[PDB]
């Protein structure tokens, strides 16, 4: 099949330069435009440049004057992106995609480059505690106060997928992401049922099962 | 420079029926060496890569089904969904395809309408394990209401707070087609422990009057 | 390059039978991908089969196929076990994979069943 596997993801400092590559497969790589979009949280996308394979081509956004770099790789069939002096507003998750025109498209899974002089932190996660209406109680989790993003949170080891909200992060002051998870239950399985929320951050090794007791 | 303009930012239409999304461009996308309009539109669903629907104005990508149809010439263009499905709820792109720099409009959300929903209202003060470090978070709980707009205001001690307090909305659910938010006051212990009563008031249209949860500190 | 060539300009086929057509060309490119089109009601354009094949790419159904000719300039735009849903408006059309990217379109030919 057509693939675009691009690299993972990295964090950066302010000043820094990140590297995207994107491995195509499944087709003539040297012959298909590759182009190149990020899109900032919370807004639209942007196109950023164009690369042809064939002849390494470029077509670059103008808002990048000399900060975006394309170049190719015909013996490894992988397209590299390159943004220089970056700026906390370049935090975004960055698609590469075969875009010929005329031409069916295909995309890349994405990479997330967040910049920012923050340090990897482990989250503290506190129990949201019900109590509860009368028919339909709400308990949940905080999750507060970690870097980089994500956070990855289930309940009962995934068993408990009803009800459940798990709100996007928000970027707090001190340069670190705070998020919450609740979940809606009826009243009579407060003391019926344990509700156990599985939060996990990667980053930075953490790994917690808070269970959720009602007050 | 290809300037895209979308009308409307965002849009509400009933599960069935049809919906237009504008796009203007400040010059022609008109080829006269391909006799094309070079306009793409996208769709993109939160968490997703974009899904491209329609080229060259009116030419339907492989796998894009019926309801999705492009028209337009020179500088203005359409999209327009006939029955609109719960499938279809995501962020309408369209992109000038014809000169360079590819240039992306700001986008147009499309979401179901439905009937009025009032939200329930939860109020969570801090634990205990928290109160073991030196701050203080009281979370307030907005569930499953529509429409999307809500007001929430914090009080403490009947004094209004600003500029202590983030938010954030869930997307809209895809059973219900209703919204949570959820709102975060935080405060220092010092500060937590200097005050009694501490409640969220909710505004919204689906209430007939202003909701208003509280709790007492140290009281359960 | 020249735009290529769809015949019959009106193919009339019972329901039900093996309905093919014809685009020639007279000089091919280099790199290409030829596009087999139909004209919706919407007055839309759909893409039903395309040249060279690509199994992974989805949206393809299997009655409508493309065959390249020994000459390898004729192809056979055929459909298998024709629908009254299939009369319309047809149209082949190739686009070069050439950086500058031409289009070379056929004109219209009308299917009846």
């Amino acid at each position: 099949q057509v693939q675009l596997v691009q690299s993972g993801a990295e964090v950066k400092k302010p000043g820094a330069s990140v590297k995207v590559s994107c491995k195509a497969s499944g087709y003539t790589f040297t012959s298909y435009w590759i182009n190149w979009v990020r899109q900032a949280p919370g807004q639209g996308l942007e196109w950023m440049g164009n690369i042809y394979p064939g002849s390494s081509l470029t077509n670059y956004n103008e808002k990048f004057k000399n900060r975006v770099t394309m170049t190719r790789d015909t013996s490894t069939s992988t397209v590299y992106m390159e943004l220089s002096s970056l700026r906390s507003e370049d935090t975004a998750v960055y698609y590469c995609a075969r875009l010929s025109t005329g031409t069916f498209a295909y995309w890349g899974q994405g990479t997330l480059v967040t910049v920012s002089s923050a340090s990897t932190k482990g989250p503290s996660v506190f129990p949201l505690a019900p109590s509860t209406s009368g028919g339909t109680a709400a308990l949940g989790c905080l999750v507060k106060d970690y870097f980089p993003e994500p956070v990855t949170v289930s309940w009962n080891s995934g068993a408990l997928t009803s009800g459940v909200h798990t709100f996007p992060a928000v970027l707090q002051s001190s340069g670190l992401y705070s998020l919450s998870s609740v979940v809606t239950v009826p009243s009579s399985s407060l003391g019926t049922q344990t509700y156990i929320c599985n939060v996990n951050h990667k980053p930075s090794n953490t790994k917690v099962d808070k269970k959720v007791e009602p007050k | 420079d290809i300037v895209m303009t979308q009308s409307p930012d965002s849009l509400a239409v009933s599960l069935g029926e049809r919906a237009t999304i504008n796009c203007k461009s400040s010059q022609s996308l008109w080829d006269s060496g391909n006799q094309k309009n070079f306009l793409t539109w996208y769709q993109q669903k939160p968490g997703q890569p974009p899904k491209l629907l329609i080229y060259w104005t009116s030419y339907r990508e492989s796998g894009v089904p019926d309801r999705f149809s492009g028209s337009g010439s020179g500088t203005d263009f359409t999209l327009t969904i006939s029955s609109l499905q719960a499938e279809d709820v995501a962020v309408y792109y369209c992109q000038n395809d014809y000169f360079y720099p590819h240039t992306f409009g700001g986008g147009t959300k499309v979401e179901i309408k439905r009937t009025v929903a009032a939200p329930s209202v939860f109020i969570f003060p801090p634990s205990d394990e928290q109160l073991k470090s030196g701050t203080a978070s009281v979370v307030c709980l907005l569930n499953n209401f529509y429409p999307r707009e809500a007001k929430v205001q914090w009080k403490v001690d009947n004094a209004l707070q600003s500029g202590n307090s983030q938010e954030s909305v869930t997307e809209q659910d895809s059973k219900d087609s209703t919204y949570s938010l959820s709102s975060t006051l935080t405060l220092s212990k010092a500060d937590y422990e200097k005050h009694k009563v501490y409640a969220c008031e909710v505004t919204h249209q689906g209430l007939s009057s202003p909701v208003t949860k509280s709790f007492n500190r140290g009281e359960c | 390059w020249n735009p290529p060539t769809f015949s019959p300009a009106l193919l009339v086929v019972t329901e039900g039978d093996n309905a093919t057509f014809t685009c020639s060309f007279s000089n091919t490119s280099e790199s290409f991908v030829l596009n087999w089109y139909r004209m919706s009601p919407s007055n839309q354009t759909d893409k039903l089969a395309a040249f060279p094949e690509d199994r992974s790419q989805p949206g393809q159904d299997c009655r409508f196929r493309v065959t390249q000719l020994p000459n390898g300039r004729d192809f056979h735009m055929s459909v298998v076990r024709a629908r009254r849903n299939d009369s319309g408006t047809y149209l082949c059309g190739a686009i070069s994979l050439a950086p500058k990217a031409q289009i070379k379109e056929s004109l219209r030919a009308e299917l009846r069943v």
